[PDB]
Order: structure tokens, then sequence, then C-alpha cells
């Protein structure tokens, strides 16, 4: 199983209430010679911040297309970018969205 | 003489894409594009660039864009003591903003001021329209967004 190295594109991403946040991306498996994908990591940070440590990460099933962020804080911007990942490592990252709460 | 926005005001006061604004979308414009050679990285030192993405898109602009850009910079600057102009986005391929943004062809950025106050966007958004942008709009409670006519 081979390590990814395409990673995922986010398509989209729209706050479904003040604490949440929606995003759907696209991964095609041909992308990584259909090595075995083990989940993504979504990775999310307050846009105020420019500090790459102070991303927050959440972990999800290889077979998803798509993840609600949740506790995030009211009115509040956020940065959200992601990776696929397996036994031998991770993707370089997605593209790099903005999207607020409500 | 500079009276702030009011959040979710725009300046001049009519569609971005109009005539007497910013005018219209011209297409996007994607890294690997003929079209991407009309913009260029500004490296001011006076500005901040987010740069979440790590590939230096938010300094891709059009010459139009850099000039009220770097005079807004200084007027961020004497308005503020230590305070500085930062943007948020530039030119963008992350393809998050409006369908036909300007931001996809480099003609628009969106700004905060460097200390992240939200009780300066209102001012911050007077300077950009003093420092000419073509349209400003208090768009968010987060940033503004400022954008320029094409070359
Ligand atoms: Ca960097
Ligand atoms: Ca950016
Ligand atoms: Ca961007
Ligand atoms: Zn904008």
């Amino acid at each position: 199983g081979s390590t990814p190295i395409t990673g995922p594109h986010i398509a989209y991403t729209e706050a479904v209430s003040d604490t949440q946040i929606m995003l759907k991306w696209t991964y095609i498996p041909s992308s990584n010679n259909n090595t075995p994908i083990q989940g993504f990591y979504i990775y999310y940070r307050p846009t105020d911040s420019d500090n790459d440590s102070d991303y927050k990460r959440d972990v999800v099933e290889g077979s998803k297309q798509w993840h609600m962020i949740g506790h995030l804080q009211p009115e509040t911007s956020y940065d959200i970018k992601m990776q696929c990942f397996n036994e031998g490592g991770e993707s370089e990252f997605s593209n790099v969205m903005i999207c607020e709460t409500k | 003489k500079l009276v702030p926005l009011a959040y979710k005001q725009f300046s001049p006061n009519v569609p971005e894409k109009t005539l007497g604004a910013s005018g219209r979308y011209e297409g996007k414009i994607a890294r690997s594009s003929e079209r991407f050679k009309e913009l260029t990285p500004n490296y001011n030192p006076d500005i901040i660039f987010k740069d979440e993405e790590n590939t230096g898109a938010d300094r891709l602009m059009t010459q139009r864009c850099k000039d009220r850009l770097n005079s807004l910079a200084i007027s961020v600057m004497n308005q503020w003591p230590g305070v500085k102009l930062r943007v948020t986005e530039g030119w963008d391929e992350d393809g998050h903003h409006s369908e036909e943004s300007l931001h996809y062809e480099g003609r628009a950025v969106d700004i905060t001021t460097s200390d992240r106050d939200r009780n300066k966007y209102g001012l911050l958004a007077r300077l950009a329209v003093e420092a000419g942008f073509d349209w400003v709009y208090y768009e968010s409670k987060a940033h503004v967004h400022c954008s320029v006519k094409s070359e």
C-alpha cells in the first residue's frame, strides 16, 4: 500500500449552524494507483491565526466524501484543508478553503 | 473627513461588476494559463500576506490592484501606529469565493488589520476607498473585500 501522494480536492465548504461547517471533497482512487485509503484527516483553524501549528484535526473513514466539523465558535472564520492517508503515510494537503460559521 | 463603512456597506453603493465600480468578470485565471502572466507577486514589506495555502497565491494580483494595495498599506500604518495591512486572500485558486469572483483573476483582496481588531474594519474599508480601490465591501465581520477594474 504505497503512501498516497495526491490529496483530495475540497469542492465546497458551507456553514450549517453557528457551531458547524460542512465540507465535501472529491478523491479519485486512481490518482494514487488505487492504493487503499484508510481515511482522511480534516484540519481547521481560526482564520485569524497564521500559525500552521494551530490546526485542529478530525479523522474520517476512507469511504466518506463529506464531513461536518462541529464544536466550532459562532460567527467565526476557519481555514480548512485536508489529507488522505493509509498505513504508508499521508498525502499533500488539499486546497485551503475559508468558511465562517453562522 | 474619513467616515467608516458600516457592516455590509459597499462603496460606491452599486453592484461590484457595474462600470462605475470594478466592471465585469473577464474569466478565471488559472496557474498554467496564458493569462497567468499578467499577475505579479506583491513583495511589499509594508503588507502581511496570510498565505495559508503555502503557495504565495495571496501575493498575486494585477498591477492596478498592487498599486491600490500599496497605497492602502501606507494609510493603514499612518492611521494606527504599529499596525499593518494584512491580506487573507488575493488571487485565488482554492475556489471558495462567489462564482465569477474577481479574486479568480487577481482583481480582489480580502483584508484585515494586522491586530485582527474587528472594530478597525469599517475604517480600514474607508481607507481602501480613499486609496482608490474601485469597489470596497465590508463583506464580513471578519474581513473587508476590495477590488479593482481590469487593466
Ligand atoms: Ca509558508
Ligand atoms: Ca489566502
Ligand atoms: Ca485562496
Ligand atoms: Zn473577497
